[PDB]
RNA sequence: ACUCUGGUUUCUCUUCAGAUCGCAUAAAUCUUUCGCACUAAAGAUUUCCGUGGAGAGGAACAACUCUGAGU
């Protein structure tokens, strides 16, 4: 690679897409012979395709080592990011178990190897975002009970699509809880415009045969 | 006040030190004269 | 006019000793290490607030710490933590604890300790050996002194007959660590606008023992005179318009001479 | 040449024929403490020599220290050197090459670039803090060197305006100061001969801020210019020492009339002092005009209206007049070029002055072969091109001239390290402004133009086809070492090239500033101090390379060493299989190193003379003390390599052979290290067994030096191994409550106070103390800081003391961010190293052998 | 205190008229001893912060100033200084005299 | 297949350009040859005990520290210097067989691709087109044509030339190592002497480079003093006569308009000056479609834009508050000709490519009728062939540019885009979005 | 060591002034920046608070201390 693309510089770590997702002592650690070996992999794969049949670029693709220097396997893969890390390799600590966490053995000896930690893309969350702005903004004059059964459908394919990812992803809940506290605000304002202050959620997630919204829950609501 | 409320001094109404207040609200006035001076100018014209 | 004024020592020296109480009688600048104006200029431009001073939003958009991708400059792995690396470290040496220094004013170094020894008593001779100075202990190809040498009639020591101090000697030996209004002996009137008699109060460190608001108050003053000192242009050449000159000039307007608190009724009256 | 240059007293044509005279000429560096006088001592003769330039009324105006950053700091960074033509008593005028070096201890490598091309030294000393932790260790270098030492007590002004000593009290200072001086040098040189003395005319009185220059001898010409009948000499040699005068026989007598009057220096010097400054600063409107009169010094009306300050510079001005002390003081003592060459040119010339060109330059005729010798690089405004500063030892440099420049490996049989260069100009370097001139004769100081290109640090000028024996100077051996190690990178790699560039400018621009790139390929610059790497990172960021830099946090470069023998004959073969060498490492004994460093041992002596010193002195067998081979990595390394190998086993004409091969074995593997890559110390190897192949082919070159390099790591590994801290010396002028909040400083950075005497006469106490560097970043803003500003402290370089932890201690667990307790430091600061430095996880004791 | 400096070496290594300032802009909130606990300034014990009381300030200085005095002043010096005292204290106690409720 | 000769001259370790030693085992850069330089150590530490001398070309072996004396190196030599003898210079465009790198890769000297440094692609079209011109390239291979001109201390011009002319012996070597070449020492002089403009992280525009760089060259060229006749100026600068007709205010009365005809000052000028490259301006784009079954694309032919210059067509210029009509007629036409087509244009919103095609042929094209009556008679030749054609593709902001270059000896035309080199068909060249042309005069 | 200019005070006008024009410090507008702008920073312009330098004019009382020059 360095024979066909010369880097004198070390400039390939400058434009190196990683996973911000992750806190840094998680990502990929840019390590010079790491770089150097994705960057390698990824113009050979090119290489591999003629341009004009199809093109890879490397802005839309991510190249991840796990090596004596990378500890950790990331990949995103149907909209889950998900994070290896091998029991032998930088874990030096007792496990519990963590929804968001996946615990894989090995077959032929059924013992534990590493843990696939799980997420959800942020790509996921800005489609989940983006339909829950929808539903606000296509509800103009329609009856509480379509917005409802909107939330409610979006709520269910999230969740039982990324179910254990749900859970391992933080900034997903604080997503959730802001698009149910929208949710319930726009029926709310939709009720009268001045702001009730202790709103009774009683009408919000009684169901729809017993005269409420029949709204699902993701936050922590005290009734 | 808390350097002039030291010593046998306590907490009082009695501590009159106006350089510093005078001061600010003189600067003030250098800046907001031009303002009030061209309002008045615009509201009392021909 | 009342533009210029020339003062005789004994004059400023009364006239120190009457403001003794609104001065720090501090002989040194080494009193506002890291905590003067370039200090501040340098910590607002690196977004850091010293303990004592004050703090600035930031001067350029800062990236979080979590954002850097573990590179093999800022691996942890090597980096050896003996003390943790404070904000005065940065500030004291900019470019060697920041990454980029942009917008950063050397602070001024070192300046040599100013070992001026305050008189407490009069009576005491203007040269005298301090009991705080740290006594010497005492203990060369020297002529023979059975030679020749002669000194002529003439010569005697060139100011024999001037006494060695004066009842106003240490006075103005006072008078040369003074603050900088009684440094002077002659200087140009100023505004009593212009004369901020607290203004070095807050400039220095706050007193040890002091509630949590006077010392954000103390904290503000500072982030307010920074920022007077920074956004400070010079100012613009004109033309020299006066114009309480150019309203005497016209019929519309008469001079006299009238009481301050005559004036101060006649304004309130005409401005309702 | 002709070129615009600003109204001085005399003339260019002038200076330019003192230049061609060597008799006539005063290469003098002044040096001393931070902040102790030196730059304004050089603005005050400027102003004596340009009626154009005064100094601001408020602001002490600097016509030396130009940079940006030493304006905004305040403190002196670079040499700035200075010639100009100044009066003496007598009225002959002097040329006056005077190079002011940086008071900084940080800086002191800087002074080392100015001792170089200097024959005289004026240590400027503060007559109120006295003699500090700088001016000793610039004494030391100074009479080292082999240059005259003259002292110049600035600031006297102190001793009255801000102690308010008594006059006998002033003088008693005075005295303390130069007594103090004078053991000093006694105890730095073994001759007595340069005893220094205010009687011999050594030293000189000075206060730069109010222009207070006088020595004995000039004061006493100013005695018989308002008295005629007396003569100045006499009266000088009157002056000081202890020797009263009677007025009723108008004699001087060393015993003391009335048991009331006061010396001749208090009465005839002092006191007139002392009664002109308190009439300045105490009576001025009311008596000022009737002492003015008696002096003889007449004010204007608009000169006496200024403030105390300006008008005490003034009167002393009139008073004194021309700083015609100083020139006395710097033309009795300081050798002329041409008496001074022999001195210079047996101490740094490395053909020594028995060559036949070190008879040549002996002269330092004008008129002679080409040898000039520059130790500066001085950078351009705009920062592109360098201009290489020095003095020309013989013959003359020529504008537009061809010119050898030979580098610091240039060698007779190895003559690579030499380049042809055109020189483009010459310039006599002013501080403000240079006198581009056409040519510069023997013993002068020069800006030589186009040669900057093939010289890094020291540059050796001369003559091409010709000189064919010529040899280079000794490179600039440096007062203390460059330890405080940052890594640097650029914030964007693209312009990586840009700060490479920078890089070299800055290795040009600081002259012990070591730039390297580790395996790892991390840009590492080495500096004495985290002033020192401040303003070199300033260099690199805003003069040389305009780029966003990133810098490591600051860490040190830590030695290498062993406590007890190794536990088993190491021993390694060639990869052929054949020469086998077969060693042991053990410690030194203690100062041996010291012994080794202070140059107080040669490998360049003989046999007898080494062999009888390692006997005598330490006891060593004569075997022993006849074996050694080398003295460590570099010339008089702190290693010390030695063959055990009895002439019955090994055959001693065969080991000779390899001997070549084995030192540089040797040299390389100290230099290297194999714990964290960095310099063993203190270590002696011991050649227990050596085969050798007889045939040449077999033996030598890549065969040999690898093989030495891995028995001395094994030797080294088996033998107890352990890190050395460099530990900095610190000197603290704090007040005498300060003192105990001090120690608290030191307390949280294991540092150790070995003293906290006061200062006689002054109400000020020096703490001094032995701190880790590691441990040293941001101790000088934390005792500055919790003291409120009123301690001030200056750290340098002292000795290598080893870590307590054990280095080879796989047992410890260290997290990656926490500071380690002190029971396994060592574990830290060796792993840690070593992932910095790029190599292996951990080491293991048996990696270089054989077995495994 | 310990567990504010770890933290910190890790964190570095990885409307309403409101007439009164809130008490969160507070900086000076140190860890470190030596910068909590700042050593005041003695200014030989002659020098006096501004504003604040002087006999306040003479009260509450650290007396080592005074102890350096009474072991170095000679017995000359000390009636010297007694005397002085002795006559500023007089007319101390002659203007609270004066000045009494 | 290590070493890798296109970069910095400096030690790996020490930074140090003097006495730089290439290592021929590992190809890394070293200082020194004694005993204590690094490359010694290097030696004695990683076994490769081969190395060659960047300046003196002198290989040695360092741990015996002799020199090696061996003809079969001489390749080696060859990569890292490579030198051009006059009739070699004269043989080169009359090259027909195709040379074999080190590593089985046949290429065509001349034609080589150019690595692409992040957004270098401007560049590299431009110093292709710049390259392939025989004049300039052959003046840029010798290097005792430029070495010894003068220079100012404190220039840093000069190394735009010295640079250029090495990559150009890097371009045009016969016998290389690699089949392309890493343009970066050039694109770090190119950005040291624009102060930070034209950067090689961010690409920037083909025409505006190649006239900043043919005005550096024939700066720098001139030594001390500006040479009126540089190779810059022999090859590619000609001589033009601008007929500027000031014009009266639009708003006026048509008498008012008549009488400033006699003002003396709204009449044909005499501004004759020298043009280092002609700028053409693309009609602009049709907005509707037309009405045929042709495409979208527009189309115009290449005498239609290359009309301002014929000397009657009045092209409208208006500056702040004055009008004018400058008319263009060439006087002297230069051996190579540049055609700079204007396509990207700032609207009042945005910039915008201009998309029409230009149809020009590629081997006559007849200037005769440009040209004044008494300056036709001085140039016998006026037939150009195309021989660069520098092409833009992609929207303003992220485009690319590849570029069309004639190779002589043979008939083959060649598209590069960076590493890139395919075999275009001869006709398919008019198609392409033309944006920078070079034309030979015969 | 004897002669002759340059005087000081105050009022007003004009012009320059990047000088800390000011050992003090305001207001407005626009752009930019992230929040979501009294409680916020950056950049720029302008207006006010009032100075310094030079010149001119007016009127008040001092005329050779000083700066010097002519001796
Ligand atoms: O606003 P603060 O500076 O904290 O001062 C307020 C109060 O001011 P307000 O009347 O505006 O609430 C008084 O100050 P003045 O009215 O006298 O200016 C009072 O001061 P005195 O006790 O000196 O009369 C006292 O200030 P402090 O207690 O600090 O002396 C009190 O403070 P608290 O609000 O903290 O009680």
């Amino acid at each position: 690679y360095l024979t066909e693309h010369p880097d004198p510089n070390n400039e390939n770590i400058v434009g190196y897409n990683n996973k911000k997702c992750w806190p840094r002592d998680a990502r990929m650690r840019l390590m010079k012979h790491d770089v150097n070996l994705g960057r390698a992999v990824f113009w050979d794969i090119k290489n591999r395709l003629p341009r004009s049949v199809t093109t890879v670029q490397w802005e839309n693709s991510f190249v991840s080592v796990y090596s004596k220097d990378n500890p950790n396997l990331l990949f995103n893969m149907c909209g889950f990011e998900c994070r290896i890390l091998p029991k032998c390799r930088t874990s030096y600590e007792e496990f519990t178990h963590k929804d968001g966490v996946w615990n894989l053995q090995n077959e032929v000896t059924k013992e534990r190897t590493a843990q696939c930690f799980l997420r959800v893309d942020d790509e996921s969350m800005q489609r989940f975002h983006n339909r829950v702005r929808q539903i606000l903004m296509a509800s103009g004059s329609t009856t509480f009970t379509k917005i409802v059964n909107k939330w409610n459908t979006a709520l269910i394919g999230l969740m039982t699509y990324f179910r254990e990812a749900v859970v391992n992803t933080q900034e997903l809940l604080d997503l959730l809880v802001k698009c149910e506290n929208k949710i319930q605000t726009r029926i709310k304002i939709g009720l009268n415009s001045k702001m009730p202050s202790r709103f009774p959620p009683v009408v919000f997630y009684t169901p729809k045969e017993l005269g409420g919204l029949g709204m699902l829950s993701m936050g922590h609501v005290l009734i | 006040y808390y350097r002039f409320n030291t010593g046998p001094v306590g907490k009082g109404p009695g501590c009159g030190f106006w350089a510093a207040g005078w001061r600010v609200w003189l600067f003030f006035m250098r800046g907001i004269t031009p303002l009030l001076e061209r309002w008045l100018g615009n509201l009392l014209a021909r | 006019t009342y533009q210029r004024w020339q003062f005789t020592l004994p004059m400023m020296s009364t006239l120190y000793r009457l403001a003794n109480q609104l001065l720090t009688d501090l002989v040194d600048d080494n009193y506002f290490y890291l905590f003067d104006l370039k200090a501040f200029f340098t910590s607002k431009a690196l977004n850091m607030a010293i303990p004592g001073g004050p703090k600035f939003e930031p001067l350029v958009r800062d990236i979080n710490l979590q954002d850097e991708d573990w590179n093999e400059f800022n691996d942890i792995n090597k980096i050896i933590i003996r003390q943790p690396i404070r904000t005065e470290y940065k500030i004291a040496f900019p470019y060697l604890y920041n990454n980029l220094p942009h917008h950063v004013h050397l602070t001024w170094y070192h300046t040599p300790n100013v070992v001026f020894i305050k008189t407490e008593d009069p009576d005491l001779p203007a040269f005298y050996f301090d009991p705080l100075i740290n006594p010497i202990s005492h203990r060369e190809p020297l002529p023979d002194d059975d030679e020749e040498f002669e000194l002529p009639e003439f010569v005697e020591p060139f100011l024999k007959d001037t006494p060695l101090y004066t009842d106003n000697t240490a006075n103005g030996i006072a008078l040369l660590w003074a603050p900088r209004p009684f440094n002077l002996r002659s200087g140009r009137t100023r505004r009593a606008l212009d004369i901020p008699l607290v203004k070095n109060w807050y400039r220095e460190h706050c007193p040890a023992g002091q509630p949590v608001k006077v010392r954000v108050s103390y904290q503000k003053l500072l982030k307010y005179y920074v920022l007077n000192a920074l956004k400070h242009r010079p100012p613009k050449a004109q033309k020299k318009r006066y114009l309480f000159r150019s309203f005497k000039a016209t019929k519309f307007f008469q001079s006299t001479k009238l009481d301050w608190v005559e004036v101060g009724l006649q304004v309130c009256r005409q401005g309702y | 040449m002709e070129q615009t240059l600003p109204v001085t007293v005399y003339e260019m044509d002038f200076l330019a024929d003192l230049m061609d005279n060597s008799e006539l000429i005063r290469n003098v560096t002044l040096c001393g403490h931070l902040h102790h006088g030196k730059t304004c001592f050089v603005d005050c003769l400027i102003e004596q020599t340009h009626p154009e330039i005064r100094k601001r009324y408020d602001q002490d105006l600097c016509y030396t220290d130009i940079l940006f950053t030493e304006q905004e700091r305040g403190v002196g960074i670079k040499s700035t050197p200075v010639t100009v033509v100044l009066p003496d008593t007598k009225g002959k005028s002097y040329l006056f090459n005077i190079m002011d070096t940086p008071g900084h201890v940080n800086f002191s490598d800087e002074v080392t670039a100015g001792l170089r091309i200097s024959d005289g030294v004026v240590l400027f000393i503060d007559a109120a803090e006295g003699v500090m932790l700088n001016t000793e260790r610039l004494i030391k270098h100074a009479v080292q060197e082999r240059l005259a030492v003259t002292v110049c007590i600035n600031k006297i002004d102190r001793l009255i305006l801000e102690l308010k000593l008594p006059p006998t009290d002033a003088y008693y200072k005075l005295r303390h100061i130069v007594d103090e001086v004078n053991g000093l040098i006694s105890m730095y040189s073994t001759d007595e001969n340069l005893i220094l003395s205010p009687l011999l005319g050594n030293v000189c009185f000075s206060s730069s801020q109010y222009s207070i220059c006088f020595t004995l001898g000039s004061f006493a010409k100013i005695y018989a210019d308002t008295f005629g009948d007396i003569n100045y000499q006499e009266f000088a040699k009157r002056l000081w020492g202890d020797i009263y005068f009677n007025p009723k026989t108008r004699k001087f007598t060393k015993k003391a009339p009335t048991s009331s009057s006061q010396r001749s220096f208090v009465e005839f010097i002092l006191e007139p002092l002392y009664k002109i400054l308190a009439q300045v600063v105490g009576d001025v409107d009311t008596s000022l005009p009737r002492t003015l009169d008696e002096l003889g010094i007449h004010l204007t009306k608009e000169e006496l209206k200024l403030n105390i300050r300006p008008l005490l510079r003034l009167v002393c001005k009139k008073f004194f007049g021309e700083f015609t002390g100083f020139v006395d003081m710097c033309v009795q003592h300081i050798p002329s070029p041409k008496v001074g060459a022999k001195p210079k040119i047996e101490h740094t010339y490395t053909g020594g002055v028995d060559s036949d060109l070190g008879e040549a330059m002996s002269d330092c005729d004008p008129d002679g072969p080409l040898m000039c010798h520059t130790t500066k690089m001085y950078s351009t405004d705009d920062g592109v091109q360098f201009h290489a500063f020095g003095r020309v030892l013989s013959g003359t440099i020529h504008a537009g001239q061809p010119v050898k420049v030979l580098g610091e490996n240039y060698t007779l049989e190895d003559e690579e390290d030499s380049q042809i260069c055109t020189v483009g100009r010459l310039w006599i370097s002013v501080a403000r402004y240079h006198i581009e001139v056409n040519r510069v004769p023997a013993g002068n100081w020069v800006l030589i133009e186009g040669v900057d290109q093939p010289i890094v640090k020291t540059a050796t000028i001369t003559e091409p086809r010709g000189n064919e024996e010529a040899q280079i100077f000794r490179p600039l051996k440096f007062n203390t070492t460059s330890v405080i190690k940052i890594a640097v990178e650029p914030v964007n790699p693209s312009e990586l090239p840009k700060m490479l560039d920078g890089l070299r400018k800055v290795n040009k621009s600081y002259p012990s500033l070591t730039t390297k790139v580790e395996e790892s390929g991390e840009h590492v610059i080495l500096g004495t101090g985290e002033l020192y790497l401040d303003c070199v990172m300033h260099d690199l960021r805003k003069m040389y390379s305009e780029i966003d830099i990133k810098v490591a946090d600051p860490v040190v470069t830590f030695c290498e060493t062993v406590v007890e023998t190794s536990s088993l004959k190491c021993f390694a073969e060639t990869p052929n299989k054949k020469n086998k060498i077969t060693m042991i490492a053990e410690p030194l004994e203690k100062g041996l190193a010291e012994d080794i460093e202070n140059e107080v041992v040669q490998i360049t002596w003989n046999r007898k003379k080494l062999g009888e010193f390692f006997q005598t002195k330490y006891d060593w067998d004569l075997l022993a003390a006849r074996s050694i081979w080398a003295f460590g990595p570099d010339a008089t390394g702190p290693n010390i390599l030695v063959d055990d190998t009895l002439p019955s086993e090994v055959d001693k004409a065969l080991l000779g052979s390899v001997k070549d091969s084995i030192v540089q074995g040797f040299q390389w593997g100290t230099r290297e290290g194999p714990l964290c890559d960095e310099l063993i110390r203190n270590v002696k190897f011991k050649i227990l067994d050596a085969v050798v192949a007889q045939e040449p082919l077999h033996r030598g070159g890549g065969q040999i030096i690898p093989t030495a390099r891995r028995v001395v790591y094994s030797a080294f590994l088996m033998a107890t191994p352990r890190l050395m801290e460099p530990y900095y010396f610190v000197e603290v002028q704090a007040p005498a409550d300060c003192v105990s909040a001090v120690y608290t400083v030191l307390a949280r950075r294991r540092g150790h106070v070995t003293q906290d005497a006061p200062i006689p006469g002054s109400p000020l106490y020096t703490i001094k103390a032995f701190i880790p560097a590691i441990d040293s970043f941001g101790f000088e803003t934390d005792l500055r800081t919790h003291t409120q500003g009123q301690a001030f402290s200056l750290s340098v370089f002292h000795h290598w003391q080893i870590v307590p932890g054990d280095p080879l201690d796989k047992s410890i667990v260290i997290r990656p961010l926490e500071p380690q307790p002190a029971p396994h430091l060592a574990r830290e600061f060796m792993i840690k190293t070593r992932r910095r430095k790029g190599l292996s996880e951990d080491v293991s004791i048996s990696k270089f052998f054989d077995d495994p | 205190d310990k567990s504010k400096e770890l933290h910190a070496i890790k964190e570095r290594y990885l409307r309403k008229f409101v007439f009164e300032w809130d008490a969160s802009e507070d900086t000076s909130i140190d860890y470190n001893p030596l910068y909590k606990e700042r050593h005041q300034v003695q200014l030989l014990g002659r020098g006096f912060i501004a504003g604040i009381d002087l006999k306040q300030q003479k009260r509450e200085q650290s007396r080592f100033y005074g102890d350096l005095m009474e072991k170095r002043r000679t017995l000359e010096e000390k009636e010297q200084e007694e005397a002085r005292l002795r006559k500023l204290r007089k007319k101390e106690a002659k203007q609270r005299w004066d000045d009494r409720h | 297949s290590v070493l890798d000769f296109d970069f910095e001259k400096l030690c790996s370790i020490s930074l140090s350009h003097i006495n730089a030693y290439a290592c021929l085992v590992c190809g890394k850069y070293f200082q020194g040859r004694g005993l204590k330089s690094h490359a010694y150590i290097h030696s004695v530490q990683f076994s490769h005990h081969v190395f060659l001398n960047l300046h003196t070309l002198k290989f040695y072996c360092l741990p015996d520290n002799y020199e090696i004396i061996d003809s079969s190196l001489e390749d080696i030599t060859y990569v890292l210097k490579p030198t051009f003898t006059k009739q070699q210079i004269a043989n080169l465009d009359k090259q027909a067989k195709l040379s074999r790198a080190y590593d089985g890769t046949t290429y065509l000297p001349g034609i080589v691709g150019l690595n692409n440094i992040k957004a270098n692609d401007y560049a590299n079209a431009v110093l292709q087109a710049l390259s392939n011109v025989p004049p300039l390239r052959n003046y840029f291979l010798e290097e005792d044509n430029y070495k010894n001109i003068k220079r100012p201390p404190g220039d840093i011009m000069f190394l735009l030339v010295q640079r250029f002319g090495e990559l150009m012996r890097k371009l045009w070597n016969p016998r290389n190592f690699k089949a392309h070449v890493s343009p970066h020492e050039m694109l770090q002089a190119v950005v040291l002497c624009s102060k930070k403009t034209f950067q090689i992280t961010k690409q920037g525009d083909g025409v505006d480079f190649l006239s900043w760089f043919l005005n550096a060259l024939h700066s720098a060229l001139g030594g001390t003093k500006k040479k009126k006749k540089t190779i810059v100026t022999d090859v590619f600068q000609g001589s033009m006569r601008i007929f500027t007709k000031k014009l009266p205010h639009p708003d006026l009365p048509a008498e008012e308009k008549e009488q400033l005809l006699h003002n003396d000052e709204y009449q044909e000028t005499m501004v004759e000056s020298t043009f280092m490259y002609l700028t053409l301006d693309l009609p602009t784009a049709p907005l509707y479609k037309d009405e045929k079954e042709q495409l979208i694309i527009p189309q115009v032919p290449l005498f239609n834009i290359l009309a301002k210059f014929n000397g009657i067509t009045e092209k409208e210029y208006k500056t702040y508050k004055e009008n004018f009509l400058k008319r263009f007629q060439l006087t002297k036409l230069p051996p190579y000709l540049i055609f700079c087509i204007k396509r990207f244009t700032k609207n009042n919103f945005f910039v915008e490519k201009n998309p029409t095609i230009v149809n020009f042929p590629i081997t006559n094209v007849d200037l005769r009728e440009y040209l004044s009556e008494e300056v036709q008679a001085v140039h016998k030749n006026t037939t150009y062939d195309l021989i660069a054609n520098i092409v833009h593709d992609g929207k303003p902001s992220e485009g690319s540019y590849r570029i069309h270059v004639l190779h002589h000896g043979t008939g083959k035309w060649y598209e590069l885009q960076d590493l890139q080199v395919t075999d275009i068909l001869p006709q398919m060249i008019t198609l392409s979005e033309a944006y920078i042309q070079i034309w030979k005069r015969r």
